[PDB]
């Protein structure tokens, strides 16, 4: 079958980028079930699942032969409500960029529906899919918790000075510094919750520049990372001629000029 | 030439805001001190008091912020008009408390182009009239007296208060010199001193030719009571008024019906055209706005063109907040609205040094204004070496990213200085568009990220788009506008463009980008706003030193 | 059942007892083909695309955008472009498509096949892809690269996409946008009255033909012409725009030397009662006699008639456009006095003509005869009744007024000239039956 | 030329090496058909009118017109209503006009005759003949008079014509009023994504096939299919609507157990590769390989295929219509990381899904994905490629959205559940050639 | 001019759709105490003044003085159990010949927001600007309510 390749690119952020996206990433601490349920805040930890329609198999199917040969998910059988996680990333070299994270979660995870913006990133799934897919991340190292968070709302921080004790901003604080341990004691939208969830310690400065998925002049340069400026204009090159007309003769048409590239 | 210097430009802004504090510190403290910092939030919690007492009905309250947090968690920080020493609270750029972003709309939806050359020949025609510069100095007497809405013809009338119209006039322009000598230069735009730099003056008239024109501009109230389409209507009323009684005519004979159609329709030239259903509007609006009249518009190209980097920027302040702040953020949606996704592009001197240090980079790279190769081989070249330098200008200095703290902004920065430095370089505004998205997919990959979650929908339709011919992705720059279907929706992009429509036409050092007729009309000091310095009118507003038209205190009460 | 004698233009008899329901919209091969016809044709001004590219002129409206002149001369091309369009457009060899240039280079007439209606909703295939084919021919022609060839497709679009139509484009149809419909079912009825004028050459016969019958097209598609209203309709269509027993043409001709409004309302009434329609009803204390309606539908088309003829007198003795809006008044309202019936359109013709008449000789809108239509707001109210008088006045204009025909319409005059069904609409839909 | 194997709903063979063409929306005497009927095809909710009448509660939105009831009960006599109706449209014995009474009484399908919409320039003369047609019936079997009739009336015609639609109305099309066209050629465009999902009952491979053929037909009546845009349309509509090769149907059927958004890309860049549609250009330091397109609009039809196969495994796993905007974006997004070649409609799916995600996840406008068309603003952009995986993902929904098919559209269900093109129309395109 | 700004700055909005959203896709339970809050979140965003981010600017609130937000409904006992200050009292304003009566049963026990957003707006802009305005505000105080994503599907 077609082997991956996923992403250009030689340095060891590049590297990186290839373990999010085809999912080789570290297990580096654990969240336990009901830590993680308290955090993301949708229901009480042990609670049944809520459902927002019957299970698959009491209310029956449409004669739809995809569905007849697409598998739902275990929360999809079971008509969960469609929760969601969302994660803020300091642009600090944190481990985890917002493209990336969505890429993790569509290539490694089924039923599945994340968005990308700059300040934050969203996966919404049916909720025990959901957790599965959060826990594998929080617990991954793609999340170091000073410069990662989960913030369902009020996410201001991915672009600010980290603060004197290296926390990313959280204009709720819901998350602290405890004995070197970071603390979440509120939920996901900032309401106070009955425990101490211990995300454990913050990756060293040194460690989070070997995990990031971010160029940056402090790191990797990104103006030196070539292969992928090079990706970027081929990209842009051949939307542009096809646009034009869709065919291999657009790509020397009037107007392209001597374009080049560095690596190929 | 240009030279850019050895202090980037935004540096002057960090330092004024931040007294004493090392640039290059990634970390910061945070006291956490809420509203109570801020004299302008204070200020706002006391007037929502008054309007609560007032009115026995809660009103503003930062108590009423979710998490038990007002503003203010990190600190609150001021804004650096663009080229300018005032510093405002960004409050004070938010359109509904700023006069002069109101007055400048207003200015926009409240003026109508009128030819002049059709009604004269009805007159010949079907009257036998002869027009004279005699007969055109009383007709321009006139329809300035009727304009604010008074009468001419009828008895027993009632009229508007002459002070609450004392902004609406009409002036002429032609580009037959003989005839604007002849009439009394209150009513006439003098395109030769307006126009005096790089031989402008000639290039226009030579663009109008002897064809004659009014420049309407209809009352400030009116389209505060209404709407951007009374003004063709309203101005088309009382133009028929002032030829009925300057040419001696029945007062409403057939021949009347032929000067309503010239005023209302075939002379007349809208500054935008209406709007299809889901965004219905009348003409007049923002959303019909192309980007090369909003361009043209702007006045900064008529005094000093041979900085072609100024009159761009004054170009992107006047279209971000326009189409950013009062269109999409308030004709489309409302509420708080989009202020800063603005600010960024006006604020700080900071798209002033990305963009300088572009035009700095195709200057010793390419040469001259204007003579860079018209290829996509060269938007590719400035627009990475643009954004690399400006992304890592936000790498280098953390208080310039926490700035432009939302990804929207910095992706409408980098690639305006982009597309910019290309429009001036090349003088094209199509291969300037082509750099404009070859930013954005560059600054994607450099940090995993670019803006909110729909900003990119014209950015990603947006390279193949630039030279597609198809129906409805086909479209020279200067002729797209608020309602190409791609660009229909989203901030951080509309203005943008009409700042690097700007750019190329001020690169070819042209005099105008799109049509002489608006550039005339613009050019005019009578307007309520200063139409050549955008950036100081803002400063003005914000700091409640811009007087606009349109108050009712004439005919208010006041008292304790 | 109802039936008619066609007559001609020139008040020659084509063929007698024909069934009323030959002369439908939904009927009539040659109204059929009518609709077709104006629907798929498109004119092309080439010279305007030429100029627009020449001197930067991309919009219309004074707009220049220097610098960005492309240099080409599709009007010395004519023939090739032509060629490349017809193959751009053709669905299959030997189909309907045409592509024909005219004015030695200037124009092409372009009848796009009526697949690519059909297989649409709308009638903007033929535009939509009129002005695709010219783009490319365009492009391939002139060897256009990236970033001129969008400069050239505004020369043959205009602003589209940024405004609604190809607004200062260069390809042109009679009919308008579907977004410029004031409601349902007035494609159609969205005709200026100058294009009217010279689909017919000025004729005013043929005008008085190609107008009822687009008007009642429309009205049809509206849903009003539906049960009873069917025949209302169609009874108008006939003695209004066809002539029907030579009653439009011989009450003019009777009326043409001597003749005004008021003795035209004469004529009709006469005719009228000659012919049964009406009936002495009562008699008031002064001698003055109520009449009543003994076929409510006819009495109707012999007041659409007489409307028309009165136009034909009056505009006719003016040789001006203008009189149409008081004509269609007070024939209206003075055969109501002199009969105590409704008159045509049960007062919506004068209705309309009141507008009209204000919006004519006002400040406040409209202008002359030339730019109103079955669309205009002002113009729309009757069912077809008010606007084939319009046209033909437009048509009876000796030279009064600034919008006119050959000012606003050139392009339509040479596209249609030579085009069967509206050089001979009369004939045309008798030969049909 | 170009030969696909035609393919239906449950992966069995039809057709094997059929041109391209006959595919074709200019061709297809199946697509055609399905063209003639949802222009022509209007439902009535009888229903509807009786409860707006007895309630006077004409015009919708809460609103009561006290003392103005008028108590008609037209559900119980559909029979009649229904046969004076057909009397009252049919233009002759015989032809395509059809009226059933569906759902006990509570409903009307009716097909108005095909002759009515060739004479007219648009589609609506459906939508006004029925709503005409039954006011007539109504006004005569309740013996209405002058004062009633009016609210009967707009019981049926909605606020029309104080409002430019049928506006609170009981006359149903699945297409839109022409003014709400964003630009040229638009209607077959503006088509609701859950009324695609109920003409299709539900059946994913239906609904891409019939959601893809009206889009298609939309670009054509666009003029964005001449020349060289003819094939790269066509390869996309049989590729990514007509199970051409059985690709759309395979893929899926090979990640539905286990597979993901990404495991989709890497079927399609394999089989890309295999059929020879791409190649290794070249090989970057780190060994990243660059691809180079050999047939660029096959390519994209790869890519399209490959967009809606990955809307089938995770929408279908999500059992959730939401998931469709980021598998379109992140389909796309992905495959040009995998390849440096450019994703479907070289960007502008991408693009529509960038402003579809926001638009379906924001407070700004939008909804849910079941609201979205090809006409609206948002997902309007590529040229039929993303508005078929719309309509599928809301017909794989379980139950998750709140305004869903079956509380917008139920009544398209129940109009179209017994029409043979929307039943099966893979098999009826196939049948066709 | 006020009389006509008052017209064009009013939009009324259903509740129950709204309520049924969260109870359906949320699983949230809607209750007088949770109407209350939200009530109060209008009242404060309507004008122009934020609830959810950091760093917002804001409108003046003398500016916006004449906009606000009030709930209606045919049900008295939710209409007795909001604050007063946020409902109108359709039993006090409609004292005479029963009307009250007839506009609960015409409206039944549905839940209705009048939303004025500020005569400044509309001066500004047009009446289209109305819904959207509405809409906004309307949102982000439904996302401050009940701890919703701010922004979800
Ligand atoms: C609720 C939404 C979803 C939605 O549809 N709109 C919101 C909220 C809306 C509200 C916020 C007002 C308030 O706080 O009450 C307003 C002002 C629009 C309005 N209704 O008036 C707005 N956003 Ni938003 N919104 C903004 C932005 C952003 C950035 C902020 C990221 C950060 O790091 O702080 C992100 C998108 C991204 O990540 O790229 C964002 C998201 C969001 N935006 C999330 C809430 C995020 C949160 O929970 O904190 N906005 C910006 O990036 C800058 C401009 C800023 C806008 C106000 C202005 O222009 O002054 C405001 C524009
Ligand atoms: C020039 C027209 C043609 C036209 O299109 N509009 C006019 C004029 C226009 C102007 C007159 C302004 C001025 O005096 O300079 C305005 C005010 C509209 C505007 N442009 O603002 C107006 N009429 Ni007029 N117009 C009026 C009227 C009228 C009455 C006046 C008859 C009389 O005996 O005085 C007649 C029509 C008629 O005979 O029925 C009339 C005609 C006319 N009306 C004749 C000019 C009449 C004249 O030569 O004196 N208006 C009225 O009947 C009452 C309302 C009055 C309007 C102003 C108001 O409402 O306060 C004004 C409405
Ligand atoms: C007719 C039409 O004008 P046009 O013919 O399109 O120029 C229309 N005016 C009006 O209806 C003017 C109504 C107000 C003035 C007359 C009041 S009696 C309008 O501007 O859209
Ligand atoms: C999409 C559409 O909304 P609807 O889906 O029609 O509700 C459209 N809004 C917008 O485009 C909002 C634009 C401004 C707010 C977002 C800026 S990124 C409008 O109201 O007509
Ligand atoms: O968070 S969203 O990108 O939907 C809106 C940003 S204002
Ligand atoms: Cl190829
Ligand atoms: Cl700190
Ligand atoms: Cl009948
Ligand atoms: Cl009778
Ligand atoms: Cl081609
Ligand atoms: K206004
Ligand atoms: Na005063």
């Amino acid at each position: 079958a077609y082997t991956p390749q996923y992403y250009p690119g030689s340095s060891h952020v590049a590297v990186n980028r290839r373990k999010h996206m085809s999912g080789d990433v570290e297990k580096l601490r654990t969240v336990s079930d009901d830590d993680l349920v308290a955090a993301l805040g949708h229901r009480a930890p042990g609670a049944d699942y809520p459902s927002t329609h019957p299970p698959l198999a009491e209310m029956g199917e449409p004669d739809c032969p995809v569905r007849q040969m697409v598998e739902p998910t275990p929360g999809a059988a079971a008509g969960d409500r469609v929760r969601y996680s969302q994660f803020t990333d300091s642009m600090y070299s944190a481990p985890s960029i917002p493209y990336f994270r969505s890429y993790y979660a569509a290539i490694n995870f089924r039923g599945v529906d994340p968005g990308t913006l700059s300040g934050r990133q969203i996966v919404e799934a049916r909720e025990r899919d959901m957790e599965a897919q959060c826990k594998a991340a929080i617990e991954s190292e793609m999340t170091c918790p000073a410069l990662a968070g989960l913030r369902g709302c009020t996410v201001h921080g991915h672009s600010l000075r980290l603060a004197e004790d290296g926390m990313m901003f959280d204009m709720l604080q819901r998350t602290h510094i405890e004995g070197g341990n970071v603390i979440e004691d509120k939920d996901q939208v900032g309401v106070p919750i009955d425990r101490k969830v211990n995300l454990g310690k913050p990756m060293s400065d040194a460690e989070a520049k070997k995990r990031t998925t971010i160029y940056r002049t402090d790191g990797v340069k990104y103006r030196d990372e070539e292969e992928v400026l090079d990706h970027v204009h081929l990209v842009h090159h051949r939307r542009t001629m096809y646009g034009y007309r869709p065919e291999t003769a657009a790509e020397t048409a009037p107007g392209v000029g001597p374009v080049t590239y560095h690596t190929v | 030439a240009y030279k850019y210097p050895s202090e980037k430009l935004f540096v002057e802004a960090l330092k004024s805001k931040f007294a004493g504090l090392d640039l290059s510190d990634q970390k910061v403290k945070y006291v956490r001190a809420g509203y109570l910092q801020n004299a302008r939030k204070r200020e706002f919690q006391a007037a929502g008091e008054r309007v609560a007492e007032q009115r026995g009905m809660q009103q503003y309250d930062v108590n009423v912020h979710l998490g038990g947090m007002t503003l203010g968690q990190r600190q609150l920080v001021p804004y650096k008009l663009s080229t300018r020493p005032d510093i405002v609270e960004g409050d004070d750029l938010h359109y509904v408390n700023n006069p002069a972003m109101q007055q400048m709309w207003d200015d926009m939806k409240r003026t109508i182009i009128v030819g002049m050359d059709l009604a004269h020949e009805t007159l010949e025609k079907r009257l036998g009239k002869e027009v004279t510069p005699e007969s055109i100095a009383g007709y321009m007497e006139a329809v300035n007296h009727t304009m604010p809405g008074a009468a001419i013809v009828q008895e027993h009338m009632v009229e508007t208060h002459p002070g609450l119209v004392d902004d609406c006039y009409v002036k002429m322009f032609t580009g037959d010199d003989e005839l604007a000598d002849e009439i009394d230069s209150q009513y006439v735009i003098n395109i030769n001193d307006l126009f005096d730099k790089e031989g402008q003056n000639e290039k226009l008239k030579a663009a109008i030719g002897k064809t004659t024109w009014q420049a309407v501009h209809i009352p400030t109230i009116v389209v505060r009571c209404c709407d951007g389409g009374n003004t063709s209507r309203w101005s088309a009323m009382q133009i028929g008024m002032s030829f009925i009684a300057a040419y001696n005519m029945c007062a409403g004979e057939a021949a009347v019906a032929d000067l309503a159609f010239a005023a209302k329709h075939a002379a007349a030239v809208q500054m935008a055209e209406m709007l299809p259903a889901r965004r219905a509007r009348s003409p007049n609006e923002p959303g019909g706005l192309s980007f090369g009249y909003c361009a043209d518009m702007v006045q900064t190209l008529r005094v000093k063109p041979e900085d072609p980097v100024w009159y761009t920027l004054e170009v992107v302040a006047c279209g971000t907040m326009l189409y950013d702040q009062i269109w999409l953020g308030s004709y489309m949606s409302g509420g708080v609205g989009f202020t800063q996704y603005a600010t960024a592009a006006y604020t700080n001197d900071v798209l002033d040094d990305f963009t300088y240090y572009g035009y700095d980079y195709a200057l010793n790279k390419y040469g001259d204004d204007g003579t860079a190769p018209n290829d996509l081989a060269t938007a590719t070249d400035l627009a990475t070496e643009v954004t690399l330098n400006g992304m890592e200008c936000y790498e280098d200095y953390p208080t310039l990213l926490e700035d432009h703290f939302g990804g929207s902004q910095r992706a409408g920065i980098l690639a305006a200085a982009s597309a910019c430095t290309t429009g001036i370089a090349t003088g094209n505004s199509q291969v300037a568009l082509s750099a404009w998205y070859m930013s954005m997919y560059v600054h994607k990959e450099g940090w995993g990220r670019l803006g909110f979650f729909g900003y990119d929908l014209q950015d990603q339709c947006g390279a193949t788009n630039v030279c597609s011919y198809q129906g409805d992705e086909g479209c020279c720059l200067e002729l797209r506008g608020a309602n190409y279907p791609n660009y229909a929706m989203n901030v951080g992009h509309q203005g943008e463009y009409a700042g690097f429509t700007g750019s190329a036409h001020a690169g070819a050092h042209d005099a105008y980008c799109c049509n002489p007729l608006i550039k005339v009309c613009f050019a005019d000091p009578s307007l309520v706003f200063d139409f050549s310095y955008i950036r100081k009118e803002y400063a003005k507003g914000a700091m409640r030193t811009f007087r606009p038209a349109g108050e009712r205190s004439l005919v208010i009460p006041a008292g304790v | 059942a109802d039936t008619i004698d066609l007559y001609d233009d020139r008040g020659k008899k084509l063929k007698g007892d024909v069934d009323l329901q030959a002369v439908s919209p939904l009927k009539n091969s040659a109204i059929l083909s009518m609709v077709n016809t104006v629907k798929r044709t498109v004119a092309v001004n080439l010279a305007g695309i030429e100029k627009a590219c020449k001197n930067a002129s991309y919009g219309g409206q004074s707009r220049n955008i220097p610098g960005r002149e492309v240099d080409i001369d599709p009007t010395a091309k004519a023939d090739k472009i032509a060629a490349r369009v017809k193959e751009l457009i053709q669905v299959e060899k030997g189909d309907d498509t045409e592509v024909t240039v005219l004015g030695g280079g200037k124009f092409l007439r372009v009848a796009a096949p009526t697949r690519r209606i059909e297989a649409g909703a709308e009638y903007v295939a033929g535009m939509t892809c009129t002005a695709a084919a010219l783009t490319e021919a365009l492009r391939e022609e002139y060897n256009l690269g990236l970033y001129d060839t969008p400069y050239v497709k505004n020369a043959v679009w205009g602003t589209y996409p940024q405004t609604m139509d190809m607004k200062g484009g260069n390809v042109l149809s009679v009919l308008s946008i579907p977004q410029n419909d004031e409601g349902l079912g007035f494609a159609l009825r969205n005709i200026m009255a100058n294009h009217l004028a010279m689909l017919s050459q000025r004729n005013a016969m043929n005008c008085a033909a190609i107008s009822s019958i687009l008007e009642h097209c429309g009205v049809f598609e509206m849903g009003q012409a539906i049960g009873l209203f069917e025949r209302y309709q169609l009874l108008a269509l006939a003695y209004q725009g066809l002539n029907a027993n030579n009653m439009v043409y011989e009450m003019t001709k009777n009326n043409g030397k001597t003749g005004t409004i008021g003795t035209v309302v004469q004529e009709t009434v006469g005719r009228a009662l000659d012919d049964g329609v009406i009936s002495v009803d009562k008699t008031m204390p002064s001698g003055y006699k109520v009449y009543k309606a003994n076929d409510v539908c006819m009495w109707n088309a012999y007041c659409a008639a007489g409307t028309m003829a009165a136009t034909m007198v009056n505009c006719g003795a003016l040789r001006g456009a203008q009189a149409v809006s008081s004509t269609l008044l007070y024939f209206n309202d003075m055969i109501e006095k002199e009969t105590s019936l409704p008159g045509c359109d049960w007062g919506r013709v004068e209705g309309t003509a009141v507008g009209f008449s204000f919006f004519s000789h006002s400040i406040y809108g409209g202008g002359g005869p030339g730019v109103f239509n079955g669309n205009h707001v002002v113009t729309r109210h009757s069912t077809g009744m008010a606007i084939p008088c319009v046209a033909v006045a437009v048509a009876l204009d000796a030279g009064t007024q600034m919008f006119s025909p050959e000012s606003t319409s050139a392009i339509v005059l040479d596209t249609f000239q030579d085009v069967p069904i509206m050089m001979n609409p009369l004939k045309e839909v008798a030969a049909a039956v």
